[PDB]
């Protein structure tokens, strides 16, 4: 309904508080993030991807109701927060195409949301001229625009409007003769238009990026701004949930069967190891020690775990206190933070620490080759199509997407309902459907 | 060639200085050219003989912790280096064998910095740096790499008909 | 362009610099780590002509420091295959030369188990093994005494000395220089030890000459200091990188260090690369306040007192069981004795001092060096390390953000799960004039956070 | 901002002295060498002859640190932050023995235009905080002081802070049951309302003592809005530091305490027959600062990118006004009537104010002609 398309031009010239600030930029990643997964699942005409995409544009506050013209607050929101994440994805080549990848799918959307009538309204607010036509021109040039059409079937020519541009302006479609011509003017239906529209803001953001990564040692000095520039995709989830603290009851005695029904691929490894070999390095000591005091394990039970798993191993009783006690004790504790006490997220898993030959640690979906991958898949008893889909996703850098493909096989159902970014959270999941 | 250590930034200026406070005889035999009166600079001095720093050609040439004498025998000459404080140079003069330790100690480092400079090969390289840049020997013994690309650069727009920029100061 | 490149292959790179790159390999064979290294140089190659990279060294082993500060076992490969490996250390020379023997016999061993070739779990179990000892030998008193002399030579006469008081070796050299026979000068050494007098005086002025240790009865060795100002710098400075290993656990080793050491530890040192209301208010001072009728002292940390059934406001009822007085009446005095701890925290920072980060150094200073480094002021004393401020902006913006959020009652109760539980108590003790003192408390914290301190961020100098 | 003063400084010092140039100071040099840079102590204790170091200037030494020997120097008079001139011998590059110290120029003083000549004689009268006794609320000095300016009709009065200290017993404890805003808009409302019948001007300046204002150096002006449309003609609220012009008369007014802060960490050759005051007024004159001290006193916080553009002194001051906590004076330094009338009230018992006739004289004759032509220093 409402006016939400805007070519992302004139910076704003306001100011902002520190929280907002971090706020807009935050929300604006994960609609962002969101954005290309919700692509990556469906396809871009489906009732679900409209759906949730419209759904999460509510949950965020980037369109809702309304305000005061100038202070709506959810342009102003959306205003800010773009012309804020342009200066995190300016410096990189890579960052930049996924950067103009990404902003154009939420154009299309919103563009796809506007009423038949609004939209002569944007073109002629957007850059300088596109026109309509009346129902009698429209009628009087029907059989030489049907004429003019490409060979799709049939003379179908239904209700749409139909808009005449300067020639040059359409120029990919006259050089082919696929639209119609009348005195430098073209007759084009809506389809060809919106492709006009995406390619010339495409190219309109692909000069302001690559401008803006000039002037960038202007905010690097900046003590306040450094998290923004560097850090908005690293090691740190984008909004986490399943944290330290929280509440839960766990027994000792179940963890072998929540290892076959409820861990995710890396712990599942992880604990297969530990429980064969009855050790495991330094890594993995870590990953699966925290992921275990985000499930809800106490101190005690930690202690008596690792205790009676290590004994094994043809260890003295004592040198197990004199030397692993102290790591543990420390973990469940106080500072010594940011490595040590929060239970690591699954981007810190996939992008840090790759293991080594005898290691176990890290993301099976990334560090497996995709042979060894397959194999392991096997074992899981996936059925084949499973791991044709899994490999395939995979095969796309997209390695969460494929968890989350494994997560829904092995549950039996459709749609996990969710997106994933932390083994807990997969835990948690799993265990609500029980 | 005169090979010294700390030459550019001490012992230079400190004989200089002595030469006319006790108004020695013809001080321009420190150099090549007959001259009356001497400026107070010190590369103006030594007209004439090309004056090579160990220590200067050191930092271009290896890498150390520091670069002074008894570090620069440690690392390249694999070599112990006693030093005498300057405070102790005074008591030193109370008997005949003690007044021999200082003056052998001072034969030996000029032995050692001729050593520093034949093992690096300070004097054939500076002849090619030389020869490939197309500028004064003198000059690029002093140090500076900056000076030296400036007359290959000089050269080349020369010979292909061009308008150089005048000296800035 | 190049460090995209090294991580799509699964390598590491953990240095570059303009003209260098160091990767981690991950790899044990050293045959495949020349092989892993030429397909670095075509993969580079590929995308341009002319320039070239080419291989330099290899390392066994590194302990990265900073830029050239380091510990490693350089490869000096030989005929097919086998390889010598050579110690080499650069930029891990401490400038004090008033280290005690122990101190020094320590710092040796830990940095002579690191350039060992054992795995990484080898080290810490011997390292972790060592310093469970000297806690327990220090303890016992099974050290010999000549193990804690400290030796440090004097540049100026004692009584020239402004910080006189501060120094343990000028407070030693005064001591020599008037109760007996011979004077010190500009130039001596002076020895001493630092020992425990009950007398509550600062650890500078409790140094006393290791003839008086046994001669004296009632004084004996002071044992925190070592440990803590002594031993702990040493090791600190070398196994702190290590990962799995921090300063509070150092500590823990040594005796009943943490919770007091995790006080004096350090807050800008966690930073690695948004956080809850909990973990970020956990290092600001609480808020306290004496009653005006009995006197008690109160703290302030949340806008509610308690959990769960019987949680209330905290300005509701007094600490004191005893007092019947009400704090919500006295709000005036709250407000003046917050306006009184914020002029104290707004002076602190800007007072000045910087501090030294090596932690051998620790110089601490009130005049910023016109001298600066690439990462900030270039410390005096140790002429390699960088002063950082004492009290950070960052801090002081952090601490009146806390003050406006204990008198927060707006955004503490939509922060409470259950939408009928706030129905039941904004009815029972938050009348609407009890929500008004609340807003008074708020708004002295804010306006020390309107317009000063760039909590304000202006986005027309940002993009334009 | 330090690098900045150092170099005007010492630009201005080289012309006026006329010296060749300037010599870096780790450059080993066996003739005498002229250095420019910064006095300051090797540590963070009080500043004496043994503990004296230069830091030079970023264009020149690149900011280096050298000790100085002051063994050599006949008479001189030093203060931390203070930016120098020396001359001496720096033979091993690490230690310079300084033989000569360069003596400071001031500024040149305002030139009077034709209107400034043809006012007449007015009198000022200035009075300091705190306005009540140690023991007390009673506010009793100053309804004093507005029975004093009542009676006498002064043409400007000079007010300075505290005027809710925050140093007081009964405000460090807060014992108070009124906000500090609204006790000191009760003293100002009786300061400006008891001397309306007077028809004298009245000027605030702030402290850093006031508990109500911002306490960081230079201060903006007091705030106040509940004045009439008559009252604004004769109340005026500045700054601190401030340079205020009075019928093209030039006052300096500063209300901290520079004299007990460059006292207490000022060294010099001459201890028996000298004057102190005189020689502080001396540094603080031909160092072109309200505040030339630097690290400033330990409870003294000063935000620099501000003091750069608000603190510096415009001229030479005809009259400048220091008050302080040491004994009462008037003296005349460079040309400049230096007065510091003290605080009004001095623990439990009363202090001083100042009065001053201003009339500017005939524009020719000796050079300079203090348009101040009588101080008197009086009990309350
Ligand atoms: S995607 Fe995340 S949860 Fe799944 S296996 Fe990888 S790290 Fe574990
Ligand atoms: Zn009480
Ligand atoms: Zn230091």
């Amino acid at each position: 309904y409402p006016h939400c398309l805007q070519f992302y031009l004139q910076p704003p010239s306001e100011n902002i508080s520190l929280i907002e600030f971090e706020n807009l930029a935050i929300d604006r990643v994960k609609l962002l993030k969101s954005v290309e997964n919700l692509g990556v699942s469906y396809v871009k005409g489906t009732e679900q991807y409209q759906s949730k995409l419209e759904s999460e544009l509510r949950k965020l506050k980037f369109s809702y109701r309304e305000n005061l013209e100038d202070e709506y607050e959810p342009r102003r929101r959306d205003h800010i927060s773009h012309f804020i994440l342009r200066l995190a994805y300016c410096q990189s080549e890579e960052l930049r195409r996924w950067f103009i990848q990404q902003e154009m799918d939420l154009l299309r959307f919103r563009f796809s949301i506007l009423p038949k009538d609004k939209i002569q309204d944007f073109l002629k607010d957007s850059q300088l001229q596109f026109e309509a036509i009346s129902d009698e021109e429209k009628t009087l040039r029907e059989q030489e625009i049907v004429a003019s059409s490409p060979s799709l079937s049939g003379l179908k020519l239904g209700f749409e409007s139909i808009y005449k541009i300067p020639f040059a302006d359409a120029l990919d479609l006259f050089r082919g003769r696929k639209v119609y011509l009348e005195d430098g003017f073209a007759y084009v239906p809506l389809k060809d238009i919106v492709a006009i529209i995406l390619n010339e803001f495409r190219a309109k953001l692909s000069k302001a990026l690559a401008l803006t990564a000039r002037s960038l040692p202007a905010v690097q000095s900046d003590e306040r701004l450094q998290p923004l520039l560097n850090h908005l995709s690293h090691s740190y989830t984008g909004q986490d949930y399943s944290t330290q603290g929280n509440v839960g009851k766990i027994s000792l005695d179940q963890i072998d069967l929540l290892s076959t029904k409820s861990f995710p691929p890396c712990m599942r490894q992880l604990h297969k190891a530990l429980r064969e070999n009855h050790h495991l390095r330094h890594g993995g000591r870590m990953q699966y020690g925290l992921f275990l005091k985000g499930i809800g394990l106490t101190l005690e039970q930690a202690l008596q775990f690792w205790k009676q798993e290590f004994i094994k191993g043809k260890m003295d009783p004592d040198k197990f206190d004199k030397g692993y006690s102290y790591n543990i004790r420390h973990s469940f504790g106080k500072e010594g933070k940011r490595t040590d006490y929060t239970p690591f997220s699954c981007l810190k898993i996939i992008l840090s620490n790759p293991p080594s030959q005898g290691d176990y640690h890290g993301c099976p979906f990334r560090h497996s080759d995709p042979e060894l991958l397959k194999q392991k898949l096997q074992s899981y008893k996936i059925s084949p199509g499973g791991i044709s889909q899994i490999l395939d996703l995979v095969k796309g850098t997209h390695y969460q997407v494929a968890c989350q493909k494994y997560f829904e096989m092995i549950h039996n159902v459709d749609d996990c309902g969710f997106s994933l970014n932390h083994p807990n959270q997969f835990f948690c999941e799993s265990q609500r459907i029980l | 060639i005169i090979v010294g250590h700390n030459i550019y930034g001490f012992e230079l200026e400190v004989l200089l200085q002595r030469i006319n406070v006790c108004k020695a005889p013809h001080w321009s035999k420190i150099g090549r050219l007959k001259r009356s009166n001497m400026p107070k600079g010190e590369r103006n001095a030594t007209c004439g003989r090309m004056i090579c720093d160990v220590e200067i050609s050191a930092k271009e040439l290896i890498r150390c912790k520091s670069y002074h004498l008894s570090e620069l025998v440690q690392q390249i000459l694999k070599t112990e280096r006693v030093v005498i404080p300057m405070e102790n140079i005074q008591n030193m003069y109370s008997e005949s064998s003690q007044l021999l330790y200082l003056l052998e100690h001072t034969w030996k480092d000029a032995k050692f910095i001729l050593q520093i400079m034949c093992e690096l090969n300070v004097l054939p390289l500076a002849l090619q740096i030389t020869n490939i840049a197309g500028n004064i020997m003198s000059r690029t013994l002093m140090g500076g790499r900056s000076e030296r690309n400036e007359f290959l650069l000089l050269h080349a727009f020369y010979e292909n008909n061009y308008i150089v920029p005048d000296k800035q100061i | 362009h190049t460090k995209e490149m090294v991580q799509k292959m699964n390598l590491e790179v953990i240095y570059g610099d303009t003209d260098s790159i160091m990767i981690n390999t991950n790899s044990t064979n050293l045959e495949e780590v020349f092989k892993l290294g030429n397909k670095v140089k075509s993969e580079v190659n590929k995308l341009y002509k002319l320039l070239e990279i080419d291989i330099d060294g290899v390392f066994k082993s590194l302990l990265l420091l900073k830029k050239k500060k380091y510990a490693a076992l350089v490869v000096e490969p030989t005929s097919d295959g086998n390889y010598v490996t050579k110690q080499e250390l650069k930029g891990l020379d401490i400038v004090r030369r008033d280290w005690c023997d122990l101190a020094k016999d320590t710092g040796n061993f830990v940095i002579g188990q690191i350039l060992s070739d054992q795995s990484r779990d080898t080290i810490v179990e011997n390292i972790q093994k060592r310093l469970i000892e000297i806690g327990e030998n220090v303890l016992n008193g099974s050290v010999p005494v000549s193990q804690f002399e400290i030796n440090k030579a004097l540049t100026k006469d004692p009584q020239d000395y402004p910080d006189k008081k501060s120094l343990p070796h000028v407070h030693v050299a005064l001591w020599i220089n008037s109760q007996g026979g011979r004077k010190v000068k500009a130039g001596d050494t002076v020895s001493y030890v630092i020992c425990q007098d009950g007398s509550n005086l600062t650890a500078s002025q409790r140094a006393y000459a290791p003839e008086q240790l046994q001669k004296q009865d009632n004084l004996t060795i002071d044992t925190q200091y070592y440990l803590a100002q002594q031993i702990h710098p040493v090791v600190a400075r070398i196994c702190e990188p290590i990962d799995g290993i921090d300063a509070v656990l150092i500590a823990t080793w040594l005796g009943l260090d943490p919770t007091q050491f995790r006080v004096h530890h350090y807050h800008k040192d966690e930073e690695n690369d948004q956080l809850t209301d909990e973990e970020k208010y956990r290092d600001c001072e609480r808020f306290k306040c004496p009653c005006p009728t009995c006197g008690t002292e109160n703290i302030y940390d949340n806008v509610f007192d308690g959990s769960g059934t019987d949680m209330e406001p905290s300005l509701y009822r007094c600490s004191n069981i005893d007092c019947k007085a009400s704090p919500l009446t006295f709000t005036v005095q709250l407000s003046n004795k917050l306006i009184m701890d914020i002029r104290r925290f707004i002076k602190k920072y800007y007072d000045g001092w910087l501090i030294c980060e090596e932690p051998t150094c620790r110089n601490r200073t009130r005049h910023l060096p016109l001298q600066f480094s690439r990462t900030g002021p270039l410390c005096p004393a140790c002429m390699k390390a960088t002063l950082q401020p004492e009290y950070s902006d960052k801090s002081l913006y952090t601490q009146l953000c806390f003050y406006r959020y204990i008198f927060d009652a707006e955004c503490a109760l939509e922060k409470l799960t259950t939408d009928h539980e706030k129905d039941k108590l904004k009815k029972q003790f938050f009348t609407p004039k009890v929500l008004q003192d609340y807003r008074k408390l708020k708004n002295t914290a804010e306006q020390f956070l309107s317009r000063s301190g760039y909590s304000e961020v202006n986005l027309s100098k940002l993009f334009a | 901002v330090l690098t900045c003063k150092i170099e005007e400084l010492g630009s201005e010092l080289k012309e006026h002295y006329k010296i060749e140039a300037f010599t870096p100071l780790l450059a080993p040099a066996q003739e005498p060498v002229t250095l420019l840079g910064q006095i300051g102590c090797d540590s963070n204790g009080k500043l004496n002859n043994k503990s004296v170091i230069l830091e030079g200037d970023r264009e020149h030494s690149s900011g280096a640190q050298i000790p100085v020997d002051l063994s050599e120097l006949k008479e001189y008079s030093l203060f931390p932050g203070q930016v120098v001139i020396m001359e001496g011998i720096n033979t091993t590059g690490r230690k310079l023995v300084a033989t000569k110290l360069y003596e400071g120029v001031p500024l040149p003083f305002y030139q009077p235009t034709e209107e400034d000549a043809d006012f007449e004689q007015s009198m000022v009268l200035v009075a300091c905080g705190p306005y009540t006794t140690s023991d007390s609320i009673t506010y009793d000095p100053l309804l004093d002081l507005i029975a004093v300016i009542n009676h006498d009709r002064p043409d400007v009065c000079i007010l300075f802070g505290p005027f809710l200290d925050a140093k007081h017993e009964q405000v460090e404890n807060c014992l108070l049951t009124s906000p500090f805003e609204d006790i000191f808009k009760q003293c100002l409302r009786t300061i400006i309302e008891g001397t309306r019948s007077s028809g004298s001007h009245l000027v605030f300046v702030p402290s850093l003592r006031d508990v109500h204002h911002e306490p960081v150096y230079p201060q903006p002006p007091f705030s106040y809005s509940d004045l009439s449309r008559e009252d604004k003609k004769q109340v005026q609220f500045v700054s601190e530091p401030c340079s205020l012009s009075i019928n093209g008369v030039i006052f300096g007014l500063t209300s901290t305490d520079l004299l007990f802060h460059l006292g207490a960490e000022e060294i010099s050759s001459s201890s028996g027959t000298s004057d102190r005051f005189s020689r502080i007024l001396k540094h603080i004159l031909t160092q072109r600062s309200y505040y030339p001290l630097y690290p400033p006193q330990e409870d003294m916080a000063i935000d620099y990118e501000s003091f750069y553009v608000y603190a510096q002194l415009p001229v030479t001051p005809d009259v400048l006004i220091i008050p302080s906590e040491l004994r009462y004076f008037v003296k005349d330094v460079l040309g400049c009537v230096c007065v510091n009338p003290g605080r009004l009230t001095k623990g439990q018992v009363g202090g001083t104010f100042a009065r001053l006739y201003l009339r500017r004289p005939a524009a020719d004759g000796a050079e300079r002609q203090s348009p101040c032509i009588a101080v008197q220093v009086v009990r309350i």
